[PDB]
């Protein structure tokens, strides 16, 4: 783990206030001593840190996105079709009504399935694959430090996760996403 | 591991030596099934897939005379359906059944290990004498594409009412 | 529950009088749904 | 048709509808209206006209007296008013007896029949409950196979 | 005690074998795996049922289109075997056919080399419609939730 | 000591976790009267007729064989209008499948006399899927809960119908709450 003891392993607490729980080992990335209601009894290891990995790429891509569209910013042609709307429910319920989610949603799909269940299902029957690894570095990034990358990857994907529910919620509220 | 899916582990019913195998099977039907089954049933759609895509080219480069005015000018299954009720896809289906008896006995002798799984023997020509597995992988990876291509010239047909050609002329 | 429980529930009277009611039951809601049947339909 | 008039055309069984709906409409007379006796009266006259009119559909045959009336010869015309509900009775009555049967030999090979046939053992009892289904087969095998009819010298006698 | 529904007649004080027959592990299609006289399998074996069934399927080919086939009206006309006169047999003069083995005329059933022909065909009829699972014309149960939330007393 | 899926109450005796799906589950102690292999042979039955019960349900709703008397979307209304003498037909064949597949041994007094016979196994494998022993525990674990979802759906399935009125899927499409 990159900064073993300092920032994430055993003995590691980002919040004092509850204790870190003897089931958080600080075997895995982004253990940080946070588990108050004792999950990590119980359920499958493997199994939630992949969830959360898979979690927190959604989300930062969910953001990207979200801003973007906010922003105004949008593909040659994207506006003909779907709209000029920058609210991004009624772009959601227009690339829905076009056909555009679907089609995102098919493929999504497929890949869970040919690619991230067979993959979850090998890493719960032992096959020793790190959680939240497809072997996707085309660019090589994560050849000098895939641990200090790991840990980078899962913090700004917990941010990124709060900051979009944050988003969607001040977007309810104010008509913005940013909520000032 | 596998080479098309890195991160995945090989399948353990795909040893490699079959044309076309990449280690491809992320869903693990080779797990469930017999993989002779599944390889004659890939090959049997690979030629029927090229053999259906070169015919919706070819129809709609060129008709025969007297099949056009069967089938009034319909295209791809609506001249299925015409030439239905012509009585010419029931001499097709009667004489593929006919050689399709014969292909379940080759099925079962595949299955009992006497035979390579789509090999009837057929190579008048002689074409595959020199790398038959070459010919093999061509043979596998032009069936996946011309299973494919079909899919896409159907739905295409589906869609618009015009064949492969016309759409792309009218896109 | 206790098996000298059990045992009394399986004795013959208890286990009369439950059947006889369930038959009783059977019968009556039957009739309940099905009334004036004075025939097999056909 | 036997000797008898349908039912359905016969002024008496008419007439009888008629009686039995006057009679509960003079007791609704008394009544409120939407009060529970008058709901009930009034249920009352829909379930008897109910019953009139399907019995004037099922084919029964009626007398002078205006009462449907039975033929149980065989005819296969009238089969659904005595023998198909006599071979649903058959069929239980049979099953009753076979599971019943079973039991008792059941219990007379234990450590204590007389036990078992006051304090059952309900497990084996519903196990031959749900045995009794193909009672008919299973019976002619017994009897076959001679587990069922016991022989003349095995059986007490009183003397002559 | 006794446990119930033990499948032993034994246990039951019922009639049963006293040896009982070895199941062997061999299958046929559109058959059951179970004990079978020596060389059953190997004689009709998933081969024999398979080769069979394609046999019948294509004889059915012939058989569902049954009927006497003419041109010389200058069309193709097809005219029932039942028609056709049989010299030698008495009063029947018309005698009994493939069609009644295969009476689909009868039923108004258009049968095919295929099973389904035409006038008799598989019926697919979409259920989606114009519905869609939420902010559609058509009120779904996602719609429903929708209201139920956003509602006003 | 104590049941996994029930904590409070203790674990089942007769219940030793050899058969699949078995996490404890038997608040009322069915097993201990009852034997285990005809209650997995009857749980199995039930959840393959449920299971061809929900597909029915749901593809006759979209694709019907050709005639008046098989089109009927709503399956209660299929029922009754599918012919009689047909449904008969299918009652018979049942019954002769019943009597064929168990080798006349039908009933609770000689249903496993041959110990060969396993509770379930009615020797169909017509494709002979179930020969490979690593996947026949995973192929067993699937078909049971996949038995017990379809009995639940079946179950909901026929009631929603009862009171609804409408198909299944026409109802999710167009659902109006009830009311009386
Ligand atoms: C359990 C774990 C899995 C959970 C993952 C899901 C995580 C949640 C993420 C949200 C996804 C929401 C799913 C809702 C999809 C929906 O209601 O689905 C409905 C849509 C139906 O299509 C939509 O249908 C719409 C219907 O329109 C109607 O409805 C619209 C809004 O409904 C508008 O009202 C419009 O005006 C009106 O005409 C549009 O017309 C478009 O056709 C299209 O947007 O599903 C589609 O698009 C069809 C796409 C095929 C589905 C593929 C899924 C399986 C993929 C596996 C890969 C194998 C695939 C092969
Ligand atoms: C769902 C979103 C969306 C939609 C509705 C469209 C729609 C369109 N795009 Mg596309 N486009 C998209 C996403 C989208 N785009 C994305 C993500 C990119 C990458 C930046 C592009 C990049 C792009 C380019 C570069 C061009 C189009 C063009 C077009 C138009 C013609 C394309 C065609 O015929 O097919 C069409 C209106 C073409 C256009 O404007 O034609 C004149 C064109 O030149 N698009
Ligand atoms: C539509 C296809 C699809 C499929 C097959 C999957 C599959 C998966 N997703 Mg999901 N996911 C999808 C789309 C899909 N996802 C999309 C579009 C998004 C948003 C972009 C996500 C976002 C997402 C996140 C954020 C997470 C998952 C997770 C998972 C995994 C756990 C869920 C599971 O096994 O449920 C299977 C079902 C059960 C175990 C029992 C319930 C049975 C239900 C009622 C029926 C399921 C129906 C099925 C999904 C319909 C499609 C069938 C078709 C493919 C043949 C699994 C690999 C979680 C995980 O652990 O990932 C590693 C996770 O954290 N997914
Ligand atoms: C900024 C966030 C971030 C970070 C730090 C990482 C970090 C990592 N990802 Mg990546 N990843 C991200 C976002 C990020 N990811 C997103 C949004 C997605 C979804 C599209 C993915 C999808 C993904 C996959 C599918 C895989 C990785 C993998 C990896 C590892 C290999 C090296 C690499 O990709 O470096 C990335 C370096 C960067 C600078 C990325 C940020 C680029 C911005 C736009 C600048 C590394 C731990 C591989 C692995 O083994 O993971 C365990 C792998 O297989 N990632
Ligand atoms: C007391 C004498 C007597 C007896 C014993 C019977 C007995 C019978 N009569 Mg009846 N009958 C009687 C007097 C009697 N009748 C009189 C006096 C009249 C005139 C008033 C009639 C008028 C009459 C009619 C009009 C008919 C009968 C028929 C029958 C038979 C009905 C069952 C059957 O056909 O099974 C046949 C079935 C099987 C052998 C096996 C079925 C197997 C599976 C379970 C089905 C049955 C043998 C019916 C019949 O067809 O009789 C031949 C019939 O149509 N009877
Ligand atoms: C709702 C109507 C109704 C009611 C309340 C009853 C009530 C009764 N019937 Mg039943 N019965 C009915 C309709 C009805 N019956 C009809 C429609 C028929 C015509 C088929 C019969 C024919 C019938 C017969 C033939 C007998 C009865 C007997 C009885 C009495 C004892 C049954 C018994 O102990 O069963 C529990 C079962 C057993 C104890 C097992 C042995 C007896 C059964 C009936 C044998 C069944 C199978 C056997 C092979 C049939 C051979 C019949 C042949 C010899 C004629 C009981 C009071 C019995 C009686 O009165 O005996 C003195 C009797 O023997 N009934
Ligand atoms: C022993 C042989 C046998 C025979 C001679 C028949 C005869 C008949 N069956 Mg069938 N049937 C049989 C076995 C048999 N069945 C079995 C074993 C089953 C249970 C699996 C059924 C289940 C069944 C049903 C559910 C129905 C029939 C119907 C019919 C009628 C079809 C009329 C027609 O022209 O259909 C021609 C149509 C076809 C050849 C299409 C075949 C479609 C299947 C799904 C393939 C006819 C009386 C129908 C009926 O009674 O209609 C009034 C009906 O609804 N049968
Ligand atoms: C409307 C729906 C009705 C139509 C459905 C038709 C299906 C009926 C099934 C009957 C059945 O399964 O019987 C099961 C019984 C088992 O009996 C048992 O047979 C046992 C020995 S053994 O099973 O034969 O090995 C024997 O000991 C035991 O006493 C006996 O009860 O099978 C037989 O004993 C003989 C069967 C008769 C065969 C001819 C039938 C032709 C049709
Ligand atoms: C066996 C044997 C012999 C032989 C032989 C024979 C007869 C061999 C015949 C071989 C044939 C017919 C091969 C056909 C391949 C077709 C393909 C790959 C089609 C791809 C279509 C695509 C990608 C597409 C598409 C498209 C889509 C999707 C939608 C469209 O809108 C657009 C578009 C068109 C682009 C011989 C006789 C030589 C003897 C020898 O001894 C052995
Ligand atoms: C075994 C075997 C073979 C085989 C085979 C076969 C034919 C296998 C077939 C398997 C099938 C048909 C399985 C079906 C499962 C259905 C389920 C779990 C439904 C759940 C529904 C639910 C939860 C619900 C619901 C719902 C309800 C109630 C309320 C609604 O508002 C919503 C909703 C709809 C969601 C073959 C022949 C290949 C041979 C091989 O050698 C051996
Ligand atoms: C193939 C030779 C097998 C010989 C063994 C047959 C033994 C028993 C045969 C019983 C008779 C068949 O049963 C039959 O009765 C029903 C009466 O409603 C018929 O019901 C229907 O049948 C016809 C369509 O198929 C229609 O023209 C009828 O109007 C209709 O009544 C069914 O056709 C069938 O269910």
């Amino acid at each position: 783990l990159y900064k073993e003891g300092s920032l994430q392993g055993k003995g590691v607490n980002c919040i004092p206030i509850f204790k870190r729980p003897d089931s958080l080992k600080g075997d895995a990335v982004g253990d940080m001593g946070f588990d108050p209601f004792g999950f990590s009894s119980w359920v499958d290891m493997n199994y939630v840190r992949e969830a959360e990995i898979k979690h927190g790429r959604i989300a930062m891509l969910a953001f990207a996105g979200i801003v973007v569209e906010v922003l105004g910013i949008k593909a040659p042609g994207a506006g003909k079709i779907l709209g000029s709307s920058t609210d991004i429910f009624e772009i959601h319920n227009a690339a829905v009504e076009k056909g555009s989610m679907g089609q995102i949603l098919l493929w999504c799909g497929f890949f869970e399935m040919t690619a991230g269940l067979p993959a979850m299902q090998q890493m719960l029957e032992g096959s020793g694959r790190t959680p939240g690894d497809f072997g996707f570095d085309p660019l090589g990034l994560g050849k000098k430090d895939f641990a200090q990358m790991q840990i980078k990857e899962i913090q700004n994907g917990r941010l990124a996760m709060l900051a979009v529910s944050g988003m969607v919620h001040h977007a309810l509220i104010n008509g913005k996403v940013q909520g000032l | 591991m596998s080479p098309s899916i890195p991160f995945l582990k090989k399948p353990d019913a795909l040893d490699g030596t079959a044309a076309g195998d990449i280690g491809f099977d992320p869903l693990g039907f080779s797990s469930l099934a017999d993989i002779k089954f599944l390889q004659e049933a890939e090959i049997k759609h690979c030629r029927i897939a090229m053999l259906a895509a070169a015919g919706s080219i070819a129809q709609d480069i060129f008709t025969f005379p007297g099949y056009s005015a069967l089938t009034g000018g319909a295209k791809m299954t609506a001249a299925h359906d015409k030439l239905v009720a012509t009585g010419t896809m029931g001499q097709i289906l009667f004489w593929v059944s006919f050689a399709e008896v014969f292909g379940t006995v080759a099925l079962f002798d595949t299955l009992d290990g006497k035979r390579a799984p789509g090999d009837f023997k057929f190579d008048p020509l002689g074409m595959g004498k020199k790398n038959m597995a070459d010919m093999q992988l061509k043979e596998i990876k032009n069936g996946r594409l011309a299973m494919l291509g079909i899919a896409g010239m159907t739905h295409g047909y589906f869609i618009s009412g015009k064949g492969p050609l016309e759409l792309l002329g009218n896109f | 529950m206790d098996s000298n429980f059990l045992k009394y529930l399986s004795t013959a009277p208890v286990l009369l009088t439950v059947w006889l009611s369930f038959t009783a039951g059977l019968v009556i809601e039957a009739n309940r749904f099905f009334p004036d049947m004075l025939y097999f339909p056909m | 048709v036997a000797g008898l008039t349908p039912c359905k055309d016969s002024k008496d069984f008419q007439r009888r509808l008629d009686g039995s709906v006057k009679k509960l409409k003079t007791r609704l007379a008394k009544y409120e209206k939407g009060t529970p006796p008058a709901l009930a009266l009034e249920k009352q006259i829909e379930r008897t006209q109910a019953r009139f009119e399907r019995y004037g559909k099922a084919g029964l045959l009626c007398g002078t007296d205006g009462l449907p009336h039975l033929i149980t010869d065989g005819r296969w015309s009238h089969s659904g008013e005595f023998v198909i509900p006599g071979l649903f009775f058959l069929y239980i009555a049979g099953w009753i007896g076979w599971v019943g049967r079973s039991y008792v030999l059941f219990a007379r090979e234990s450590d204590k029949p007389t036990e078992k046939e006051i304090i059952l053992d309900v497990p084996a009892a519903l196990s031959f409950v749900s045995t009794g289904f193909i009672w008919p087969v299973s019976a002619f095998k017994e009897f076959t196979s001679g587990n069922l009819i016991a022989d003349e010298s095995e059986i007490t006698v009183s003397p002559r | 005690a006794t446990v119930g529904f033990s499948g032993v007649p034994s246990d039951f004080c019922r009639p049963a074998p006293t040896a009982f027959p070895a199941e062997p592990a061999g299958m046929t299609v559109f058959g059951a795996r179970g004990p079978r006289a020596e060389g059953h399998r190997d004689k009709f074996g998933s081969r024999h049922a398979a080769v069979s069934l394609a046999c019948a399927a294509l004889l059915w080919q012939p058989i569902s289109q049954a009927g006497m086939y003419s041109i010389d009206s200058g069309s193709l006309a097809k005219k029932s075997f039942s028609e056709m006169e049989v010299p030698g047999f008495g009063d029947a003069k018309k005698v009994p056919t493939i069609e009644s083995f295969f009476p689909f005329t009868k039923n108004g059933f258009d049968a095919s080399p295929a099973l389904f022909g035409k006038d008799s065909m598989i019926v697919f009829e979409n259920p989606l419609g114009k519905c869609g699972a939420y902010a559609s014309s058509c009120h779904t149960f996602l719609d429903e939730m929708g209201d139920m939330l956003k509602a006003t007393p | 000591e104590k049941s996994a899926s029930v904590p409070f109450l203790s674990k089942p005796e007769k219940l030793d976790g050899s058969m699949a799906g078995d996490v404890g589950f038997d608040p009322l102690g069915i097993s201990y009267f009852i034997d285990v292999k005809w209650l997995r042979e009857a749980e199995l039955k039930h959840g393959r007729i449920c299971m061809l019960a929900t597909a029915g349900i749901l593809v006759q709703e979209v694709i019907h064989l050709p005639g008046p008397a098989f089109s009927s979307k709503f399956a209660l209304d299929a029922w009754s209008t599918a012919p009689r003498g047909g449904m008969v037909q299918i009652l018979i064949a049942i019954g002769l499948i019943e009597m064929v597949s168990n080798r006349f041994a039908i009933t609770a007094t000689d249903m496993f006399a041959n110990p060969n016979r396993k509770p379930g196994d009615l020797g169909f494998d017509p494709l002979s899927l179930g020969a490979n022993p690593a996947t026949r525990a995973k192929y067993e674990l699937s078909e049971v809960i996949h038995g017990r979802a379809a009995m639940m759906g079946l179950s909901g399935m026929i009631h929603q119908m009862i009171v609804s009125k409408q198909p299944v899927i026409d109802q999710l499409l167009n659902f109006k709450p009830v009311d009386a």
